[PDB]
């Protein structure tokens, strides 16, 4: 309950806009899968020169994240799988264009949370999202049938 | 697109921001500090070029303040680019097509920094946005006397059309009487430049004066029309108070 | 007082090193004009070429701060004003390279009614910060004699 | 030196602190992607000179990895700068001789890299950190065949001192059971070049060889390498709490 | 002044807001419920004379328009206090003397208050701000047909100059091209009276017409103005929104 | 799950009685149509005299309300309605008294985008319910045979 | 995790030198064997003759302190054995003068069920410490030779 009102006011300070507290909430420490209906809305808003640079700036903040919260990044490579699947054109060709914070990831890990290796979970995502960016015959073709 | 353009883009939505309120200066240094940092400034017209810009006419009179300062302010290449791109910043003088009292304004400035873009990539060797008195390209033109009179007859044509378009602003400002923020915020750049530009003429007149008449008396009414314009400024009870006197 | 029992929380949860703590205690909001001591602590730590990087790094959040900290960008300019008169060569090297982050200040502006009286110590600060570092006989000549 | 650089300094600091453990690889990623940010690396190896090394051999260990993964991962200029900066990364290998528990490994980083950029300056057309299949200078290097057979088999030999390197911490490491934490991660850059490596020649060896017979068995003993270092570094099952498991 | 006036004054600094957005319905909402609740008006009059009203046209063109709904909406003594005080109205069309265009919608829209107010004293025996089918007055108009007539064509004479100061602010609309906001919500209370005059002389028409020819006719101008109207109103993208129909 | 146990927290804070609590749980922005058993318990409370006062005192708060829960206004609205046809006499004798507080709604405006939708359910109800306090031979059939 | 923090919270609020936070954070419940390169620190810094108070006032505190932490007791006594060894002479002086507080623990005594384990640690360290102030060619000879 503290973190639900806590997380709520510091979306008041820092003044975030509605696509920002979107994808804030969608990327979030919250141990919840992201909701289909979530992912779908920030596809649906990628057609939108306005909103396409807050989502990808919230993201790119969220992909570079401190150890600490593994569970942003885990999501964050999650909603880009889905934007470059789903999204416009506009979220293949940045995310191609600086593809190397995600191949970077690639080697993430967080661990003696309580004992176990933590970066497992974002090293395969990363590693299967990296392969899809660089699949470009793989992604035009999944992207083509989606869309 | 790429990551580090997105903190400039963040600036750049504020700075034109969505009504007829001054360009916060915050914003603009934010812009003018990034193209100092990376050295170059493709991407701040790169961004302008993507930006919701013709959306309407409030903002678009808003990001040719915005991009002037930048101009002036930054690094050399927002100069260089603005050399490259003054066809761009020329169709944005059409986009509006001078109806409304506001879109008047939009195609004066537009005309302006056409003129002032042609200036330095048919004339000058120099490249910096406020004019400063460079000792070589002075040299250079003093030791080529007959350019050098076009050079101060030229500078003195963009100075003409500064003072011109100064007017507009005032006559749009009066007949308009109230909601006069981004207006006069479109003078602090004129202005700097107006001071600019006068402290170029003058170095370079006593220069070459002194190296060999009518400039003189040319330069009596350019000076006339400083004094006359800094005046005007003094009554503009907000724009008055930031810029330390207009000099 | 309890601003100064919070600011010593920040101080740690952000964890910044002593010679920063030092730096960001000296150009904090109290708003008594920054101490002769702490100054020329400061242009004596200026010669440690691994601890000086906290110093300007720490100056360089100070001058690029938000505008309702007008007093963080008046003391940051008068530390910097002293560092170039009786600190190391690096702080002027330095301050030289990056120019840019004070000579745009000139024309800055903050306003609560009567607040343009506050945008005026930036801005003579500012403007005789950059006629000292374009003034290279005053500055050699000055350097030479505070030395 | 200027205040975007502020931002890889702090990073390179946390790198190369006074624990023995590995670099964390959050601040490998932030000088990664700062190489990748700003198309241009010269700041890293400029940084790189100003830190004081050799003093406790900590520092010294750790950022021969940390400019080693740099090189590997890091926008093209990483290598180009590398290529230039040879003569210091010697002089690296120079300012601790003997004196230290490993300064043997000190050296045989500094051997390794020497030869490393050697290849890179010389015996491609390419210019990238992992080695991988460029299709241009693939289909050179079959046109131009025996300096393609020179090509892969000093690549080879580059590989025998890149597993000898292995071999030689290996034993390190079974001589450093008191306190082994980072001699696991001064593997990690060359496990992963291994097996980039290993594609690169066995795609170079099986075209160029159909296309134009004991270079098969030189390509098996290879093979076997690879086997060999996959069996020792799963041996020092620790360095899997760092890496993926290595493959 | 009483502190029960003070729970009114909050509301109405709020409803004269100081910019030209609209007029919010939750604050002239609050005036309307007060001047209910205290049975009478002078609270409301009261405050309007003392607010610092005449300090800019855009917010004495927001107090015309609260003004009107309060009176149209709301307890017949708003509408008696308003008869008595048609002067101080009057007197607010003088204090901008109809120089920049936003000070001509404000003298057009006096000289209506003013002719309503004038009718209302004048003519009626009836004391409602929208006008709605007063049956005794209706009967009593009829059994004296004369005057009948003279209340029809009289009351055709408030809806000529609804009509041409609908066009005033039309044709300002469409000159300044944007910022509506404020001008659409002028029109939002008459369309209301508007449609509420046409209902009286279509049922006073109705009657007298059954209790006995050309006013037919005039009817259909009158009409085809309310018709051509609400068109004109189903163009603004706004306004359209919150009347459920400009019916 | 959290909105419902500080609801339960300001309703002891602020000590609304049970018959409060009632309509203030009942016209609530949980926006579940409001339930069949509790309109015809208000119905038939508003015969007590002195409890009286509590339902209609909270409907007068709850049709007062800001703009932002336009749902409060809605299913006040809706509670009154239902009170005129099947409550007590008392609360028609009360809601004719003061009928502006409905009366003025019917212009009634809220906006997030869509939000227009929103200010429609409001204006229908509370011209239908004017329209019923209106017709009077309408609201005495009606009342007689609900009775 | 959070006693970590919790201690370094304590370490603000009661305003501890960073002498004292430096011994207060070496001899602490965190049971790792008391690093070589803080030994030697300590060392150093004792021949600082205002600062010398700051460790050795600490180190009382540590000596003093309650059963529960039997963990301060054992590394107090082994802070001050490498002190007498390799320390200034100020060290020594100090541990002659006051070395009752170390003699009396020779005795001492914890209990959790095998506790008395604990109390062994204690114990062997204070007896070989005293034996080490009381054989003084042993001191004089390990002095002269580690100096
Ligand atoms: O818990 P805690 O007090 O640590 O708050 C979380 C974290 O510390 C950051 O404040 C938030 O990330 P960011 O500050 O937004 O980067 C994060 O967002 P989200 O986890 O609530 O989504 C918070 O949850
Ligand atoms: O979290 P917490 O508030 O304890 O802060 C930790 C620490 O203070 C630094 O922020 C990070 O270490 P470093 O500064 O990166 O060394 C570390 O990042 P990560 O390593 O926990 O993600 C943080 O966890
Ligand atoms: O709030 P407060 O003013 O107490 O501190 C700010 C904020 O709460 C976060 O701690 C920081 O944001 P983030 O956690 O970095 O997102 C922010 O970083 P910075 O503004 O001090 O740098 C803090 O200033
Ligand atoms: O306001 P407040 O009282 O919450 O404290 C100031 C501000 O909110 C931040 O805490 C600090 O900003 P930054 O950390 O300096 O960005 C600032 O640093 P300093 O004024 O205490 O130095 C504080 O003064
Ligand atoms: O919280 P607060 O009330 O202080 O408002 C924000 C911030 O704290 C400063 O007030 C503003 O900075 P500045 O005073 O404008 O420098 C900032 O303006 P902008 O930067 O968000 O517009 C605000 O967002
Ligand atoms: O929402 P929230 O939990 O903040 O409760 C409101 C506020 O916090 C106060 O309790 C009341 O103001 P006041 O204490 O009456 O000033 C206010 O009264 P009312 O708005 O509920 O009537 C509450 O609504
Ligand atoms: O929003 P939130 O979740 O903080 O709770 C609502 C609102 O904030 C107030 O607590 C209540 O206002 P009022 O007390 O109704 O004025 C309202 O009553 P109800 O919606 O819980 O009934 C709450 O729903
Ligand atoms: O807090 P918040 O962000 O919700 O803003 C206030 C209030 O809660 C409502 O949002 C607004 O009421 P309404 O939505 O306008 O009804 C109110 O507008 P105004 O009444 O203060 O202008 C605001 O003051
Ligand atoms: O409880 P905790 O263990 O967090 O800290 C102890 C206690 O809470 C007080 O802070 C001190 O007592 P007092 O405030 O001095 O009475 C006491 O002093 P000392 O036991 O640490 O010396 C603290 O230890
Ligand atoms: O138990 P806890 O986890 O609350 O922390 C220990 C103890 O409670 C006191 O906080 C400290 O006692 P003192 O301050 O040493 O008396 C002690 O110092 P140090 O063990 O953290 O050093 C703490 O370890
Ligand atoms: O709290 P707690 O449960 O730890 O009990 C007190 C204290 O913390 C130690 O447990 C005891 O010290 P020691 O373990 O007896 O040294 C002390 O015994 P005494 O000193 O109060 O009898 C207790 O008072």
């Amino acid at each position: 309950m503290s973190k639900q009102f806590v997380r709520s006011a510091k979306n008041l300070v820092k003044g975030y806009s509605s696509t920002q507290v979107l994808v804030r909430n969608a990327t979030s420490n919250d141990n919840h899968q992201v909701s289909k209906d979530s992912l779908i809305e920030l596809a649906e808003k990628s057609y939108d020169s306005a909103d396409f640079f807050e989502i990808m700036d919230m993201l790119d903040k969220r992909l570079n994240d401190k150890g600490k919260y593994w569970r942003h990044i885990a999501k964050a490579l999650t909603v880009i799988d889905y934007l470059i699947r789903f999204g416009s054109e506009n979220c293949v060709l940045w995310c191609r264009e600086n593809l190397y914070i995600i191949k970077t990831l690639k080697e993430f890990r967080h661990e003696d949370d309580e004992g176990i290796d933590q970066g497992q979970i974002v090293r395969v995502k990363a590693k299967e999202l990296t392969a899809l960016l660089s699949d470009d015959e793989r992604l035009n073709e999944e992207r083509n049938m989606n869309i | 697109m790429s990551r580090i353009d997105s903190d400039l883009q963040k600036a750049l939505k504020k700075a034109c921001s969505v009504e007829e309120t001054a360009p916060k200066r915050k914003h603009v240094r934010a812009c003018i500090v990034y193209t100092w940092d990376h050295q170059s400034s493709k991407a701040v017209f790169t961004t302008l070029k993507t930006l919701p810009l013709a959306n309407d006419e409030v903002q678009l009179f808003k990001m040719l303040i915005v991009l002037h300062k930048i101009i002036q302010e930054g690094h050399p290449s927002a100069l260089a680019e603005a050399i490259r791109d003054r066809d761009w910043i020329r169709s944005l003088g059409r986009v509006h097509s001078g109806g409304s009292s506001y879109s008047k304004l939009i195609r004066e400035y537009v005309r302006y920094l056409v003129l002032k873009l042609d200036f330095h990539a048919h004339h000058r060797g120099f490249n910096n946005g406020t004019f400063e008195y460079e000792e070589y390209v002075s040299l250079v033109s003093v030791s080529d006397p007959d350019e050098g009179y076009e050079t101060i007859l030229d500078l003195m044509s963009l100075q003409d059309s500064l003072d011109e378009f100064s007017q507009i602003i005032f006559a749009s400002i009066q007949s308009e009487r109230r909601n006069t923020e981004c207006k006069i915020s479109a003078l602090i750049p004129l202005i700097a430049e107006s001071y600019g530009i006068y402290k170029f003429i003058t170095s370079m007149l006593r220069a070459m004066h002194r190296q060999l008449q009518p400039l003189k008396e040319r330069y009596e009414l350019q000076h006339a029309r400083l004094f006359e314009f800094y005046a005007d400024c003094s009554s503009v009870k907000y724009l008055t108070t930031l810029v330390t006197i207009p000099k």
